[PDB]
């Protein structure tokens, strides 16, 4: 069954016919702001994987690229199973138009084989290529922390556009893929994708610990629980999204790992066809946030703003060809992006639409070869019904107090 | 149809050698053990079943075991099947992510049928609107029966482990009560999945209407014991001839039905379709009771 | 009877699923009953406001409150939502510590001390010390005590020991033990001055923790009982310092501007447009506020990081400047030279507000004094000026501080100016100083003297800091130095941020002074987004700021008259009798083997470099709360082996068994932040918020009390044994369960908090039901804002930012100018050498040869030497193989000794974390690691993941007099795993600060337990197999930090002082002045066989295979 994947800009081989959700659970991670505090990591741990049998399980992990990973060297291990000289992107016939929800070819066309198509061509008699990480490969969740790549020449120093000595942080959960490898792997069809929000779940009543999801998931999110003799995965905290936490008063709430983000890098919502949704705007209209390893062919739905300082060659191989234009937009933010970026982690309630009330200009200069102007706009976020749920300003106010008070103390 | 081969005629025609269940008053203790039944099965005659890799559907696996001996005896009250195959490794637990269990299973068509290419009933775990009963023996369940809680837990696999809540000798009463409550344990334990609970049993009684459709029964009726010695497994299945569950195979002395077999080797990572299958239904006949 | 569905059929998992009733599994797990709010206050410096979720009265998880929008002050000013969410990973796992296996459960007393107390407190001869196990406290047993029993033994011991060393007979006992006469004379006959009471970083809770300073004050009564003296002649305990002891103060700040610390509310940093970071990891050590810096690259700002390593803060930098360690003074001197050669300075901003226009005399190197050139001169009457009415100057002080001379441009000739005549005050008068010029003058005596501008003197000073030599000193790219030099000159606001990456080296004082030079000239001090700032823990006890209109402030709680306490609940803070009788002391003297800086000079025999104001006293009793003092103490195994056995009573209040308890005599279980049964107040220096919390969490998990009651219970037993009621009077409202009285007495009486009520703040009157905002002049509190915008003087002798210091000790030390100096140990060249040829630097070498290897000799060797001559010198340690720096920065995974052992955080701080502990050699679910450059390890035959020994100067560390066969040497020598990180230079190694140190019992258990876990039978867990990160560290006694004539501002009051102030101009400890030797210890492979498993992959840094190199270069994917 050929299916359309807009990340690859191509039709793809999948066991099941294409059936997209009404809207897709998605999020944007601004890697440039990340600090690797692993606050999101402890958010998921203290909530879902804190008990017996899940001691090695870290559904949310932030890893130091390029050497780091959980499980150890997970990207390189899977990328080797699809290594071919034909894994190439072609950018010329990339859509100029912004295509409708679930369609199009924004980044171009990737003519390399996905994990499903590699399995098909070799006739390996499995739905996808993969491996089961051994229990020793699940050790060291912070493997390669703050380990940089170096040119190893004596006069080495780091400057823009690309740092000679460099490393960045990759924040990973279950991508809740449109065509997940784990769902196709399970022969019992015990993994299913919800049509309401696109959340992928393992049926704990029907799972039999077949480890095929663990085997064929290229992102290694499904993990086998020794105690229960069945596998578990990130549930996208679906009770919080279903509005079952009284803190958001029945409104859909961002997942627990997203709400925890300290360096205000992640915004969680849904991929609509609405261009006024800050999630849909960033991913399809600005193309500033890009999926993690679209080479695999699962259509991940966690999109990243690439680091401004990392080697562009490494970044394209990880996020596709859209990296160059995403960084150009970020380093000198447009007026509307800076206001939308100032919306990240201002509330825990999911915001479905944004709109801006304009304010006075505060600062302007020329930077990175072009002119940047900044205004103190007020960005506003709205809920599922159009009700306002959040509001903040781009620039901080200043208060002056009676002279009986002092600062120099 | 991508991941599955067409059903070949060799699969649809039943085998020719018949497995005869010999009638013999079986005197057994409470705790049934393979040794306790060895004297009985010695007087029965068994069929040598041929085993093959499962190549017919995705996933493909197996090939580690090629043959298995099967014998069967009955009381007029209880039926016992003994299955023997050679395997060099004792895989008795599946707690580590890379480890799998050795297993064996028998399957029976539910209800009374005659199978032929003209009246086909697929041996691939049944087929749609043609249900089947399954008896799945699990080696780890044998080890769970001997654990202090009816199930082996993680320290049995990782004896050096430490957890600040579960391995804390100073845990307050109400803290541990909430944290290790069924709701907070979650997963199979909260969802009452059998693979996560102390079943007090070694064989799972389950049904299927084809492969990819295997379903665990609500009322478990089959039990069994096992023995691994000198690179060989000996497993016997124990079930009453008749049970109150309509989804159970019903045996009648003097009646004949069919059966099929499969074996798993955890050393070669056998789970699901990676099973050492028999490709054909095998005939089964029950002797009449020697009424005094 | 209805037809059964025998099996469940699924068609397309993408489209539809037959049954989803199971999904309640996770919804049942996420369910909670109630929510509550507290404040996490572990010396984070953030004091986050926390919302925890409870299920059936069990604290299950936590989440941010998302409450900053609601924060407001008395005036109605409010905060923004841009402050959200702001929490750390350690905040999320605090409950794992609350219900954890390392928790303190009941009061503890050591067997060999209760034994000593039961035998009548006999004289502690060496025979008695070994018998009662004072020399070996790590192989004794900690026994359970009831609170009354624990209090009674402790109180009896306090009375005995304070009476033991009180008299003249006590003074001679201290001379017989080897203490200097200066330390015994400081006691002044008080035995209680041997009691050292430390409230550890009391701003975390002022009532519960700074109450220790109140306890110390109360001990004056015990002194009255011991010696039979009157209230005025009675002296109590000595308050142990916090800010300086940790090395957190920037020592140059009292010299440059005369204030304790220049820091900002970090929302202000996001106003900066070129932001410079020199000695600080803002990304890993101020994480909840780090978004204020990361977002500067998004609003037209430029970020600069100047570190030897490519740190997590370097990612965010526009350009990273590598530098050699302990050399930043030279870098900013070179940039200052570039700013002055090209006149890229705001002449107007430096004519005002700065000492550069002030003229300097050549005979004495002091600034010229109008008394010296004006006949019959009188000092101007500035009694109506802002130095008396705002800053609180006294006539006796003004007389010493004097007046200074400037050369007016309008009337050619010397002009006399005052401290208050700063900023726009000179334009209102006739003065228009000249920045340049060398003038001939004649004294009143007729003796001609040459006087020239500091800028002229700087112009001649900066000839040794040419762009090429500074690159030879700093190994920094010359293009980046000129790039930063230009950026500082073309951008406004410019801000320089630093921390203990540079403050933990000996010459930090010079470095911090160096950190104002480029910012004084460019006009970037006092304006939003600008300044030169240091970052540290939460030190600002001066938030309870005392003044005339306000009141006693912090003194109301800690310096209330013990013999005249106010027992009226409705007492205004101005109705309190303020008289403290606890003499502040710096902790580092204890860390210095209980000795001041005394060196037996060959030129002037035995000379003491410690000022009288800084003089310590012998430590015989010790008690500390909210600190892991011994575990986190520097040179720890020396402290345990040769220093602490002579401390007769060691006591610790804590919530966990920390290894400081393991080597202590008493342990008192306190309530954690979620089990507070009484209200508590805290503030921060990085945020303007006030958080008050208590009684709203869970009931105490074990037999714990609030710190306020532990202090009161200790005082009550002292009163019960001494038949004195005045003890309970000083803790009356604490005992009665009403600490809000003391909190109100602190709110009222503080410049930032008078008008606030504890009851009102706690109820949501200003927004959140636990938060308000303290009252500075500006919401983004920026230091010196009122000084530049309203033309007010700084807190220096000149009232101006100072690039020069004329105090006599400073000139004798050779540091009157901002000069670059090599470290006494952390340099490849001559230790403590002065790199300059300036004839105006005239230091005294003290006749100490350049061969001197003794640390106290190297401390005071002030030898001037040119840079070209210095490059040919040689550090003795560097040439014997100890040629690796060893930085001990702080980590994102710990707050010092907190969360360093919590399993979840303990798994992530290292490359080796494993909850199942498959490698039994691993100390716990984690082990501490050392970072080393791959080539460096390969040259010593060390592969990534191998165990390595970290050895330092044998003479000094791990402990003096060690021998390879001592049982304690096995405990002291550090053996940790090595980690390849090519982000570091060849000669630089890194260990994160504060894991739980190896003790006797952890080593015994690591070698006895089958699983190999380093877990003491007491429950204490070490993070190392052997040794600690404090095995290669030492205390350095700075002569520059022990001055008696440093006119700076008192931290707590709007007033001035001379000499030492605890946490304000005292010893600033330096753990990074060290070099280490690395040698392979054991193979990293499991069981000691082969190599550590990830190296076999070929996917490791320094061991990349051709495929990984294809990965690292992004060659796996091509576009067009
Ligand atoms: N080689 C080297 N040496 C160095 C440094 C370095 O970088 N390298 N750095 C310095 C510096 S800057 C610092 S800030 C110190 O490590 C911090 O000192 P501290 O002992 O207070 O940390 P800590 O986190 O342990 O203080 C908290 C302790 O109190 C416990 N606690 C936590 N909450 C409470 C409470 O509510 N009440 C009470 N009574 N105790 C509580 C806590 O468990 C810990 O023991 C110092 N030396
Ligand atoms: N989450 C969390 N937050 C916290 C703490 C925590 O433990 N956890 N600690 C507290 C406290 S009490 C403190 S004092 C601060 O975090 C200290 O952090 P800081 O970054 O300034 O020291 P650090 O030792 O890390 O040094 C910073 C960088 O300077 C490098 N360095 C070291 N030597 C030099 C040198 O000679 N020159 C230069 N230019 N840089 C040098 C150092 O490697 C580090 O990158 C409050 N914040
Ligand atoms: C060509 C023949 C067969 C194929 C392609 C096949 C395929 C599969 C598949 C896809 C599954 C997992 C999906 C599910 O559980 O519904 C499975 C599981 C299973 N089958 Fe079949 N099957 C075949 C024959 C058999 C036979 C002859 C038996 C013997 C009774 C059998 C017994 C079982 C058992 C016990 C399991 C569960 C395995 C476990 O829980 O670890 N199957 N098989
Ligand atoms: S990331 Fe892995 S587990 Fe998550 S949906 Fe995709 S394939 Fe499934
Ligand atoms: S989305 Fe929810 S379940 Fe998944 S990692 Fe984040 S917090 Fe955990
Ligand atoms: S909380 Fe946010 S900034 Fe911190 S590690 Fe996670 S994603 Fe990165
Ligand atoms: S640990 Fe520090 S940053 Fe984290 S919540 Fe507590 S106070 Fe805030
Ligand atoms: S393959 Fe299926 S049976 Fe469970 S372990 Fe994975 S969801
Ligand atoms: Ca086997
Ligand atoms: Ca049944
Ligand atoms: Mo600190």
């Amino acid at each position: 069954t050929l299916v359309h994947n807009w990340h690859l800009g191509r039709r793809m081989e999948y066991p099941y016919f294409e059936s997209r959700p009404k809207h897709q659970f998605a999020a944007v991670f601004n890697i440039n702001r990340c600090i690797a505090c692993q606050t999101c990591t402890m958010a998921c741990k203290s909530t879902w994987t804190f008990n017996k049998g899940q001691e090695f399980m870290w559904w949310n992990n932030v890893e130091t690229k390029p050497y780091g990973g959980f499980p150890q060297s997970w990207d390189v291990k899977t990328l080797k199973l699809i290594d071919s000289p034909d894994n190439i992107w072609y950018t010329d016939d990339k859509d100029k138009e912004t295509s409708q929800y679930g369609t199009g070819a924004p980044y171009g066309t990737y003519e390399g084989d996905t994990i499903f198509e590699v399995a098909k061509k070799k006739n390996i008699n499995q739905w996808a290529v993969g491996y089961i990480p051994e229990d020793k490969e699940w050790r060291s969740p912070n493997f390669g922390e703050d380990t940089a790549k170096s040119s190893n020449q004596p006069g080495e120093y780091s400057t823009l556009p690309e740092h000679s000595r460099w490393f960045f942080y990759l924040q990973r959960i279950c991508n809740h893929c449109t065509y997940p490898g784990c769902l196709a792997a399970c022969p019992r069809k015990a993994i299913y994708k919800r049509k309401e929000d696109g959340i992928v779940l393992i049926d704990q009543k029907r799972c039999r610990g077949y480890r095929k999801c663990v085997e064929q998931c290229p992102y290694k999110k499904p993990m086998y629980r020794g105690l229960t003799r069945v596998s578990e995965k990130c549930i996208a905290c679906y009770p919080r999204i279903e509005g079952r936490d009284s803190l958001t008063d029945g409104r859909p709430m961002e997942t627990r790992c997203m709400s925890a983000c300290v360096g205000q890098i992640r915004l969680q919502g849904f991929l609509d066809d609405n261009p006024k949704n800050p999630i849909t705007w960033l991913i399809r209209h600005q193309k500033i946030a890009l999926p993690l390893y679209p080479q695999f062919g699962t259509e991940p739905n966690i999109y990243y703003i690439p680091p401004r300082w990392a080697p562009r060659a490494y970044l394209r191989q990880m996020f596709g060809p859209g990296v160059d234009e995403a960084i150009e937009k970020f380093m000198v933010p447009s007026r509307e992006l800076l206001a939308v970026m100032s919306l990240f982690r201002m509330t825990q309630t999911i915001v479905y639409e944004y709109k801006i009330e304009e304010g006075p200009k505060v600062f302007e200069t020329e930077i990175h070869g072009k002119k940047f102007t900044m205004y103190n706009d007020t960005v506003i976020g709205f809920g599922e019904d159009g009700k306002e749920v959040v509001r903040t300003t781009v620039e901080e106010p200043i208060h002056i107090r009676p002279d009986k008070h002092y600062n120099s103390i | 149809a991508e991941g599955v081969k067409g059903v070949a005629e060799e699969e649809l025609t039943p085998a020719k050698e018949v497995l005869n269940v010999k009638y013999m008053q079986i005197d057994v203790p409470a705790h049934i053990t393979v040794g306790a039944l060895e004297g009985a099965f010695k007087n029965a005659e068994g069929v040598q079943v041929k085993l093959q890799k499962q190549d017919k559907a995705f996933p493909n696996g197996g090939g580690s075991v090629n043959s298995a001996e099967i014998k069967a005896i009955h009381d007029g009250i209880t039926i016992y099947f003994q299955v023997i195959w050679d395997d060099a490794t004792d895989n008795k637990q599946a707690i580590a992510t890379q480890e799998f269990r050795d297993g064996a299973a028998l399957m029976f068509p539910l209800g009374k049928i005659t199978i032929s290419p003209e009246e086909p009933f697929s041996p691939r775990m049944g087929d749609r609107q043609k249900p089947v009963n399954l008896w799945h023996w699990k080696a780890d369940w044998e080890a769970d029966l001997l654990a202090t809680g009816g199930i082996e837990e993680c320290p049995a696999r990782y004896p050096n482990m430490h957890d600040d809540f579960s391995t804390n000798p100073h845990s307050v009463n109400y803290h541990k009560g909430v944290i290790q409550s069924a709701a907070e344990l979650s997963g199979g334990y909260a969802a009452h999945n059998l693979l996560s609970l102390p079943r007090g049993r070694a064989v799972e009684d389950l049904n299927a209407e084809g492969f990819g459709t295997l379903t665990s029964q609500d009322h478990q009726d089959v039990d069994g014991c096992s023995k691994f010695e000198n690179k060989k497994w000996t497993v016997v299945f124990c079930r009453s001839l008749n049970t109150g569950d309509p989804l159970d195979v019903q045996f009648v002395p003097g009646e004949s039905t069919y059966f099929n077999m499969a074996v798993w080797n955890g050393d070669r990572e056998d789970r699901n379709g990676q099973k050492n299958i028999s490709i054909q239904w095998h005939p089964l006949s029950l002797e009449r009771i020697a009424w005094q | 009877f209805r037809l059964l569905k025998p099996a469940v059929v699924v068609d397309n998992p993408l489209d539809t699923y037959p049954d989803r009733r199971w999904e309640s599994v996770y919804r049942d797990q996420y369910q909670y009953d109630r929510t509550f709010t507290y404040c996490c206050s572990p010396n984070d410096t953030h004091a986050c406001r926390i919302r925890a979720f409870v299920r059936n009265n069990v604290m299950m998880r936590v989440e941010q409150n998302y409450d900053h929008q609601n924060y407001s002050d008395l005036y109605g000013n409010k905060a923004t939502r841009n402050w959200n969410p702001r929490m750390c990973l350690k905040g999320y796992t605090f409950h794992r510590r609350v219900y954890g296996p390392y928790r303190l459960r009941y009061p503890l007393i050591r067997k060999g001390w209760k034994r000593w107390a039961d035998d009548g407190f006999p004289e502690l001869t060496p025979e008695n010390k070994t018998k009662y196990m004072f020399d070996n406290r790590g192989n004794d047993e900690l026994l359970r005590a009831s609170w009354d029993e624990a209090f009674t033994y402790a109180s009896k011991g306090i009375i005995h020991i304070t009476k033991k060393y009180s008299g003249p007979e006590g003074a001679q006992k201290l001379i017989d033990q080897g203490y200097p006469k200066e330390m015994v004379d400081r006691m002044q006959g008080a035995g209680t001055r041997t009691f050292k009471g430390r409230g550890g970083m009391g701003l975390l809770g002022v009532i519960g923790k700074y109450g220790m300073y109140r306890f110390n004050n109360c001990l004056a009564i015990v002194d009255a009982h011991n010696r039979g003296v009157g209230p005025d002649q009675a002296l109590g305990g000595r308050n142990w310092s916090n800010y300086t002891w940790h090395g957190d103060q920037a020592p140059g700040h009292p010299f440059s501007h005369g204030l304790q610390t220049s820091d900002v509310d970090m929302n202000d940093v996001r106003f900066s447009k070129l932001l410079i970071q020199t000695g600080k990891n803002l990304i890993e050590n101020k994480m909840p506020e780090a978004h204020w810096v990361t977002e500067v690259m998004e609003r037209g700002g430029k970020i600069v990081v100047i570190t030897p390593e490519y740190s997590p803060s370097a990612q965010k930098a526009d350009y990273w400047i590598p530098i050699r360690n302990n050399t930043d003074t030279a870098l900013f001197l070179g940039i200052t030279k570039i700013l002055i050669d090209n006149k890229w300075y705001d002449a107007d901003y430096v004519k005002k507000f700065t000492d550069f226009p002030l003229l300097i005399r050549t005979d004495t190197l002091k600034r010229v004094s109008p008394k010296d050139i004006i006949p019959n001169y009188k000092l101007q009457d500035i009694s109506d000026g802002p130095s008396y009415h705002i800053q609180g100057l006294k006539d006796e002080q003004r007389e010493i501080i004097g007046d200074f001379v400037v050369w007016d441009a309008k009337s050619k000739g010397p002009k006399a100016i005052t401290r208050d005549d700063v900023g726009e005050t000179l334009v209102k008068k006739g003065i228009d100083p000249v920045l340049e010029g060398s003038f001939k003058l004649k004294t009143i005596d007729g003796k001609e003297i040459e006087v020239m501008t500091l800028l002229e003197m700087y112009k001649i000073h900066l000839r040794d800091y040419d762009i090429d030599s500074v690159v030879s000193m700093t190994n920094s790219p010359k293009d980046l130095i000129e790039r930063l030099a230009k950026d500082i000159a073309t951008i406004k606001p410019v801000a320089i941020h630093y921390g203990e990456g540079v403050n933990h080296y000996f010459h930090a004082t010079l470095m911090n002074r160096s950190y104002y030079l480029p910012v004084m000239l460019t006009g970037n001090v006092g304006y939003f987004g600008s300044g030169s700032h240091t970052w540290a823990g939460n030190y600002k006890a001066g938030n309870f700021q005392a003044s005339k209109w306000s009141g006693p402030g912090f003194y109301g709680w800690v310096a209330e008259d013990v013999f005249k306490p106010n027992l009226d609940p409705y007492a205004s803070a101005k109705d309190l009798n303020i008289k403290g009788r606890a003499l502040d002391e710096e902790v580092a003297y204890w860390n210095h083997s209980e000795r001041p800086l005394i060196v037996n000079t060959p030129k002037y025999g035995r000379k003491v470099f410690t000022g009288k104001t800084h003089m310590p006293s012998p430590t015989k009793v010790l008690w500390f709360t909210n600190v892991n003092l011994i575990n986190n103490a520097k040179h720890v195994y020396q402290m345990l082996k040769n220093v602490n056995p002579n401390i007769e009573q060691i006591m610790s209040t804590d919530i966990e068994i920390t290894g400081s308890i393991e080597y202590a005599d008493f342990a008192f279980p306190a309530n954690s932040w979620v089990e507070f049964q009484e209200f508590e107040i805290t503030n921060s220096c990085s945020n303007p918020f006030i958080q008050i919390w208590g009684k709203t969490g869970i009931t105490p998990v074990y037999e714990s009390k609030d710190d306020v009651k532990i202090l009161a219970g200790m005082a009550s037993k002292l009163g019960e044994l001494l038949r004195d009621k005045r003890f309970e009077d000083n803790w009356k409202f604490a005992i009665e369960g009403r600490a809000s009285v003391y909190i109100n007495r602190l709110l009222d009486g503080s410049t930032t908090m008078k008008g606030y009520t504890c009851e009102d703040i706690l109820n949501g009157k200003y927004g959140e039901p636990g938060v308000a905002m303290l009252l500075f002049r500006t919401y983004p509190r920026h230091p010196f804002w009122e000084q530049v915008h309203e033309s007010l003087p700084f807190y220096t002798p000149t009232g101006r930012l100072q690039a020069y210091n004329d105090e006599p000790e400073i000139i004798e030390y050779g540091e009157n100018f901002i000069v670059h100096r090599e470290g006494p140990e952390a340099t490849p060249y001559l230790p403590n050498a002065i790199v300059s040829t300036n004839p105006y630097i005239r230091p005294d070498d003290y006749g100490i040869p350049e061969n001197a290897e003794y640390w106290e000799d190297r401390t005071v060797r002030n030898i001037k030497k040119s840079w070209e001559e210095t490059k040919k010198t040689k550090n003795f340690l560097w040439e014997k193989g100890y040629h690796f720096y060893c930085v001990t920065p702080k980590s994102r995974h710990t707050v010092h000794s907190q969360w360093a052992v919590t399993d979840w955080n303990f798994i992530w701080n290292n490359n080796f974390g494993d909850p199942y502990r498959m490698d039994k050699r691993m100390p716990g679910v984690g082990e501490h690691q050392i970072h080393i450059h791959p080539q460096a390890a390969r040259d010593l035959g060390i592969e990534d993941g191998d165990y390595v020994y970290v050895d330092a100067n044998p003479a000094d560390r791990p402990y003096e007099g060690w021998k390879p066969n001592d049982s304690f040497y096995k405990v002291s020598r550090l053996m940790l795993r090595a980690k390849y990180n090519p982000a570091y230079p060849y000669n630089c190694t890194m260990m994160k600060h504060s894991a739980w140190i190896s003790s006797d019992k952890t080593v015994q258990a690591h070698e006895t337990r089958p699983d190999g876990r380093a877990l003491s039978p007491s429950g204490y867990q070490s993070s190392f197999r052997y040794g600690s990160q404090q095995s290669i560290t030492r205390d350095w006694s700075m002569p520059m930090h022990q001055l008696d004539s440093l006119f700076h501002k008192a931290k707590i009051g709007m007033k001035f002082i001379f000499g030492f102030e605890a946490d304000n101009h005292c010893i600033n400890t330096v753990p990074k002045e060290t070099l280490v030797k690395i040698t392979k210890a054991e193979n990293g492979g499991m069981g000691g066989k082969g190599v550590w498993d990830p190296v076999k992959t070929g996917y490791t840094a320094g061991n990349e295979n051709d495929f990984m190199k294809k990965f690292l270069n992004g060659e796996l994917i091509k576009v067009d």
